[PDB]
């Protein structure tokens, strides 16, 4: 019984320019076991509707998931992803790097 | 131009929180096409790509019957495995299985696969001859004996050489406009100054399918593998994939650096520099 | 198409 902590990447489906429809992605991979807590945050508040992909795993048996929601970037809007998992003492927040 | 089908079974126990959940998902190459989840309100094998929807009731009924039965079998299996390791009734545990076939451009079986893991650790795998097993420990030797008596190896060979490749070929034709279309990546190089000494060159690849790709940086034609930072290839949500490779260069030397992109959708391999 | 259900582990 060994556990693996999630890798986290936050990014948009397409290149982002403010005012246009787009998709915010939180892709969590490399973890084990599969129970994972993931939220997409808009200046700190949990975006209500979020979908996610069906659970699956890589060749090394580690799991991966994509969490996504349609959105519309603006300049002053900040977005991030909050991830909790058994290997994590406290929830990890990862900001959307609008530069990247 | 070769293809694969894979099925991914996950069974997780959760004592005190109901019976173990069973999940199955089917992939053709990097395209998921079915799912099954014993936790759903009405458990059924469900389409997840348009080209599977045309299949008829006997299809969906067979896939749902087998998956409902596996939901029960995999629970018995999680119990047996707990026994084989003298594990408490209280802990959570994971059984995973992935299997499928690889065919070449002509459709001929290149090789079959069946691999199992318990709590993230290789447990038992069907050998490439499709008639013998490799057990990782004495717990898995028990499973090996059971499967020997049950003649499971014969059944895998017949499936892996038979239905697997036949249905893979059927899937590849019904979804040919996506499964057999490789979309090349769109690329560009960025430049993020760090200090007055150095900057980051980031080579980007976006919108490609399938996910297999090669991003490398060279300084004077010499590959920079120790010095390059690779993100894990990530899904864009629209079937395509994204990736980037980064390298930190001395400021002023940016043109001694080239980024090379290898992808099946590309006519010819790419060489990109930073264009300021 | 999945394989027919097999023996438990």
């Amino acid at each position: 019984m060994i556990q693996r902590t999630p890798k986290i990447q936050v990014y948009s489906r397409h290149p982002a320019e403010n005012g246009k429809s787009n998709f915010l992605n939180c892709y969590v991979s490399g973890f084990h076991p599969s129970d994972i807590e993931v939220d997409l945050l808009k200046n700190g508040e949990r975006i209500e509707k979020v979908e996610h992909s069906d659970l699956s795993f890589s060749k090394d048996w580690s799991f991966y998931l994509l969490y996504y929601t349609e959105f519309t970037p603006t300049e002053k809007d900040e977005y991030a992803c909050r991830v909790n998992h058994v290997t994590l003492s406290q929830p990890k927040i990862v900001k959307w790097d609008r530069d990247m | 131009g070769s293809h694969s089908m894979r099925y991914f079974y996950t069974a997780m126990s959760r004592p005190g929180r109901g019976e173990p959940r069973f999940i199955a998902v089917g992939y053709v190459d990097d395209t998921q096409f079915v799912r099954f989840d014993s936790d759903a309100a009405s458990p059924r094998m469900a389409p997840r790509a348009p080209w599977i929807e045309q299949e008829g009731p006997e299809y969906w009924d067979r896939e749902t019957q087998i998956s409902k039965t596996n939901t029960q079998t995999y629970r018995e299996s999680l119990r047996n495995l707990r026994g084989y390791y003298n594990q408490s009734e209280a802990g959570s545990h994971t059984l995973q299985r992935m299997y499928g076939c690889d065919v070449g451009p002509d459709g001929r079986l290149l090789r079959g696969h069946d691999q199992s893991a318990y709590d993230g650790k290789d447990y038992i795998a069907l050998n490439e001859d499709l008639s013998s097993w490799t057990a990782a420990d004495t717990a898995a030797q028990i499973t090996q004996r059971k499967w020997e008596a049950a003649r499971e190896a014969e059944q895998w060979r017949a499936y892996l050489e038979g239905l697997c490749v036949e249905w893979l070929r059927r899937y590849l034709e019904n979804g040919k406009e996506t499964l057999q279309r490789a979309d090349p990546p769109k690329t560009h190089v960025t430049h993020h100054p760090i200090s007055d000494h150095e900057a980051t060159l980031r080579c980007w690849a976006l919108g490609f399918y399938p996910a297999e790709i090669t991003l490398t940086w060279q300084r004077d034609g010499e590959d920079q593998t120790q010095d390059t930072e690779l993100v894990e290839t990530r899904p864009a949500g629209d079937r395509t994939f994204q990736k980037w490779a980064a390298v930190v260069v001395p400021s002023g030397e940016e043109q001694r650096y080239t980024c090379h992109v290898q992808h099946e959708g590309l006519p010819k391999p790419l060489t990109l520099r930073w264009e300021p | 198409t999945v394989r027919a259900s097999g023996h438990s582990y």
